[PDB]
């Protein structure tokens, strides 16, 4: 039996998001990609570097906004701009989100030598697609 | 008004600081997303458009004939024989290398010039006369 | 036959963005662009308008404090063209010799105490300190009043 | 999830207001703005290459959706 | 297998186009190839193959000590190490191992 | 009511140097999503018409690169997972535009290049014969 | 316990149906449900279910939307960009007329990718195309020039293609391509004594 | 802080191979022709053989940059088959999907 990225059935009590509910074969069919860049197009370079950066940014944001991320990150690259789009919860005070946005945008811009912007969308609770 | 300015006037702390008080009177938060791009472009953070893949990279102002014509650098080598034939292949290959600066190409040539000087005795045995 | 080629037009690197910006006006349903465009994160009062930006600036200051305290983590430059404004800043003098050319470094960094100490030692040793440099030392002391300019943290 | 008749009634008010917004975005007459124009405008503004069309962005009358 | 005219016309084109002018065998033409490209070790894919694992580990370790990054993995390891002391399974002092 | 009264216009300086002439600009965009290229095509074509540039569009054949990987961490060689990367193309072919018009149009459409879309713009410049080549010295 | 923070109503509820939308999305920005006044839904629906609403919808966040490039905005944008453009010469009506006045064609390529480095080694390449009919070549010179260039010349089209990519920069490869055209032209007109042995 | 000691040895091999690349290239050029005397080429053989063993580029191994797996690595992403699939199957590799045809 296939295991990769498959939230297995339970007793009908496990809330899953739209992303978590779709196995890999639905990628490009029912769900899109969580990062968009040009490195994986034919004749394009630096796919290795873009991939390492994405893995870091996902770990960095997970530990920088602990308990706040309500879904996977969406990473967008245009030119030398890096856009991080995250769906977060409404538990942390707004002051802490502004501190962490200013802090994260600055630190990541100096780390990867590019203008980095963070776009936060808040939801009252994790959006549930279905109960597996 | 003053007809000839003091172009080489020194920037005293009093003058550098006063110029910072004149940049604070027009200091306002960004109004929209276009102004953020304009600010990043002035600061150098954002790429300039249209895209130029050579932006910020001039190879020391070198001309094409400095990369492709390297025989002026073999004047210290013998004019005939195997050492000339060998160095014509080195310079031929260096003249086809777009990944090296003129400085680096000269370094390759200078390395062989010194290498063959240390091997003068060995070369004399083979009837080759390097300087 | 002859053809007349048009004359070239030149503009600054931001002129196209400035032309596009002229086509848009302020969005009246929105709060200023500096704030996060989210109903939970948008300022709901003049007090939060001021405090939300101060919290964001505080985060930027904490990042810069870290960047300048641990520069070795932020020294790998993968940007082309180079971005001078995204590199760490070094506020310490790198010339440890006692001489005039080492004093001028501490004056550019605006080290009031170090520059005075370096000036006294240099004077006791009997070496000549130029006039232009002596004035450049007064401009620093006379501006800050023999006090150290503010820093991020000591 | 059961959709009470009141919910559908307010979903239709949102679609009619959004229909005029979408027409204003594209610079077209809101009165003659059809469902084919909506689908065309949504495909342009929200381009999705997902192979399954049912997974693509949609802005339809609630009768059709729910 | 070339006429004198063709042989000298090819030698003239080589001069103009910056090719090798002397008669050179295939073995000696490797010298031209060697200096016409970067060595494998000098290619960025080679010497920058790995990301700087020191930088990443040291940066995030520093950010955790500053309270700005929560390392769930490290917190997990710290709790396992804490409970092993209470269980008596502590790391020995170097030189004071069970064998002495 | 709160509208600007006068607007500062970016300074465009007409030079004394003649402008570059481009016979053709071939803008080849590459992406993983056909719908994103359709929207970019619409934007780029509409931008060309408003600026008075002659533009033709066509779709070069797509390229699909496939490769195979083992499915299990250990053994089970006959069980594989196959992956692919789809590169779709759109080609905007612009003709008879000056160098100043090419700088504005390319900057406008390059800045608005969607995430995940690359561009290869091939520019064909018109030049006159060098003066040395006009007559033989011999 | 102090009162918890209430999220404000989405500012789409304050938007008029006759507003200037380009002011809402002036530049490329991620999809914001609170700012986009459209009841758009995305997501494969569950059985007897509807596509998920826009709030908290990651699939709509994944899309490179064109809300900043509405037809109204594009037309306003280009009206401001007309002042930056120059006029193509009217005399150059056809390709044949351009070839007459401008016999040399210079091809270069620029590569736009996403990332921190704008560098691309393919950008240095220069291609120069000329037709031998455009050059002042006599019978001897044209015959000698074709032999020198070899496969660079195409008899069907009568076009000489010189591709230069051995220099680091494009400006160097352009100057080198012109240099090659100059030495090829002048050597074709020179006559050596060994040529009599043809 | 590299994945393991084996990744650390390859890091050092890549650093030393980079430092000696120019020197090795120049000496090799003397050995890779039939133009120079054998007496000179025999000396160049000894010189390149005396250079540090870890300056030799054939000893560099393309290991997975996240797990140090020495085989099953895809050069384009520098990841092992297992790590690549983990990211690809979660939709985190731009443009990569499962292939059916
Ligand atoms: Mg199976
Ligand atoms: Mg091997």
């Amino acid at each position: 039996k296939n295991r990769a990225a498959r939230v297995r059935v339970s007793k009908g009590d496990k809330p899953v998001t739209y992303e978590e509910a779709h196995a890999p074969h639905y990628i490009a069919h029912r769900k899109g990609w969580l990062s968009l860049h040009t490195g994986n197009l034919d004749g394009e370079d630096h796919a290795a570097e873009r991939t390492v950066e994405d893995v870091f940014l996902r770990k960095f944001m997970w530990g920088t906004f602990p308990g706040c991320l309500a879904d996977q990150l969406v990473l967008k690259r245009r030119g030398n701009q890096l856009e991080i789009c995250a769906v977060v919860l409404r538990q942390l005070s707004p002051h802490k989100y502004y501190f962490l946005v200013g802090y994260s945008e600055t630190l990541l811009s100096y780390f990867y030598k590019c203008p980095v912007r963070l776009h936060l969308q808040t939801v009252p609770s994790k959006v549930v697609y279905k109960y597996l | 008004t003053k007809e000839a300015p003091e172009t080489d006037t020194s920037p005293s702390l009093w003058d550098v600081e006063f110029a910072k008080q004149l940049a604070t009177v027009n200091e306002q938060p960004l109004q929209n997303g276009f102004e953020e791009l304009i600010q990043w472009t002035k600061e150098g953070k954002l790429w300039e458009f249209p895209i130029n893949n050579e932006a910020g990279f001039d190879d020391d102002g070198s001309e094409f004939h400095e990369h492709i014509f390297l025989e002026k650098h073999l004047e210290s080598f013998p004019k005939q024989g195997p050492i000339r034939h060998f160095m014509e292949l080195v310079t031929c290959g260096l003249s086809k290398n777009p990944y090296l600066s003129v400085k680096q190409k000269v370094e390759h040539i200078e390395w062989f010039r010194n290498y063959f000087n240390e091997k003068k005795d060995i070369l004399k045995e083979s009837n080759i006369q390097f300087n | 036959e002859e053809v007349v080629i048009p004359k070239k037009k030149t503009w600054d690197k931001v002129a196209v963005l400035q032309a596009l910006a002229s086509t848009v006006n302020r969005d009246t349903t929105a709060v200023p662009y500096v704030f996060q465009d989210d109903p939970y994160l948008m300022p709901a009062s003049s007090l939060e308008s001021r405090s939300f930006l101060l919290a964001k600036k505080s985060g930027e200051n904490v990042a810069k404090f870290i960047i300048n305290s641990y520069p070795k983590y932020f020294q790998k430059d993968i940007a082309e063209p180079h971005i001078p404004c995204l590199m760490p800043e070094y506020f310490e003098p790198q010339i440890k010799d006692i001489s005039e050319a080492a004093l001028k470094e501490r004056i550019e960094l605006r080290k009031v105490k170090a520059s005075v100490d370096m000036f006294d030692q240099l004077l006791q040793a009997g070496t000549t300190v130029s006039l232009e440099t002596t004035n450049s030392l007064l401009d620093l002391l006379c501006y800050y009043g023999d006090q150290e300019p503010s820093t991020d943290y000591h | 999830e059961t959709y009470t008749e009141d919910f559908i009634k307010k979903q239709i008010e949102e679609f009619n207001i959004g229909k005029r917004h979408l027409a204003n975005m594209m610079g077209e007459d809101p009165e003659t703005f059809t469902q084919e124009d909506i689908d065309r405008a949504i495909a342009y503004l929200f381009p999705s290459g997902l192979f399954e069309k049912r997974a693509r962005p949609v802005m339809k009358h609630p009768e059709q959706i729910f | 297998s070339l006429s004198e005219y063709a042989f000298r016309m090819s030698r003239l084109s080589a001069r103009l186009f910056g090719e090798v002018t002397r008669p050179t065998n295939s073995k000696s033409m490797k010298v031209v190839k060697l200096f016409s490209e970067l060595p494998l070790a000098k290619k960025k894919e080679t010497y920058d193959w790995y990301p700087n694992h020191h930088t990443y580990a040291e940066l995030m370790q520093t950010l955790r000590f500053l309270g700005l990054y929560r390392d769930e993995h490290q917190d997990f390891m710290d709790e396992q190490k804490r409970l092993k002391k209470l269980r008596g399974k502590e790391k020995p002092k170097k030189g004071e191992g069970k064998r002495a | 009511v709160d509208v600007p009264k006068d607007l500062t216009k970016p300074v465009v300086t007409i030079s004394d140097e003649p402008d570059i002439l481009y016979k053709r600009l071939s803008v080849l965009v590459k992406g993983h999503d056909k719908a994103v290229l359709d929207s970019y095509e619409y934007f780029a074509v509409l931008a060309a018409k408003e600026l008075g540039i002659s533009i033709k569009v066509h779709e070069p054949p797509r390229k699909i690169e496939r490769f195979t990987l083992l499915q299990s961490v250990h053994i089970y060689k006959k069980h594989r997972v196959q992956y692919e990367m789809r590169t779709l193309y759109r080609c905007l072919e612009l003709e008879h535009l000056t160098g100043s018009t090419a700088d504005v149009y390319l900057e406008y459409i390059q800045r608005n290049l969607p995430e995940g879309v690359a561009m290869e713009v091939t520019k064909t410049q018109l030049e006159q014969l060098p003066e040395h080549i006009k007559e033989p010295i011999w | 316990r102090p009162p918890r923070r209430k999220a404000l109503p989405p500012r789409t509820e304050k938007m008029a149906v006759d507003q200037d939308w380009p002011s809402v999305y002036p530049v490329a920005a991620p999809f914001k449900p609170s700012a986009v006044p459209l009841p758009v839904r995305m997501g494969y629906p569950v059985k007897k279910g509807v596509p998920m609403a826009k709030e908290g919808n990651l699939e709509l966040l994944k899309i490179p939307n064109f809300l900043h490039l509405t037809p109204v905005a594009i037309k306003k944008h280009c009206e401001a960009l007309k002042d930056f453009c120059t006029e193509w010469p009217a005399a150059l009506d056809s390709d044949e007329k351009c070839e007459k006045h401008f016999p040399i064609e210079i091809d270069s390529t620029d590569y736009v990718s996403s990332g921190p480095s704008v560098r691309n080694p393919r950008a240095r390449v220069v291609v120069l195309r000329v037709k031998l009919s455009s050059l002042n070549l006599d019978d001897h010179a044209k015959k000698k020039l074709i032999k020198l260039v070899g496969e660079r010349y195409c008899k069907t089209t009568d076009v000489l293609t010189i591709k230069t990519d051995r220099c680091p920069l494009r400006r160097q490869n352009y100057d080198y391509a012109v240099y090659l055209l100059t030495v090829l032209y002048h050597e074709s007109w020179n006559t050596e004594e060994w040529e009599k042995s043809k | 802080h590299y994945v393991d000691w084996r990744m650390w040895r390859d890091v050092k091999r890549r650093k030393m191979a980079y430092e000696y690349a120019d020197e090795r290239l120049r000496i090799n050029s003397l050995r890779k022709n039939t133009i120079l005397p054998k007496i000179l080429q025999d000396v160049a053989d000894e010189e390149i053989a005396a250079l540090p063993r870890d300056s030799c580029p054939v000893r560099i191994r393309n290991r997975c940059v996240m797990t140090s797996r020495p085989r099953g690595v895809k050069r384009r992403w520098r990841l092992s088959r297992i790590v690549f699939r983990h990211l690809a199957d979660h939709g985190q590799l731009s443009g990569i999907q499962r292939a059916t045809w």
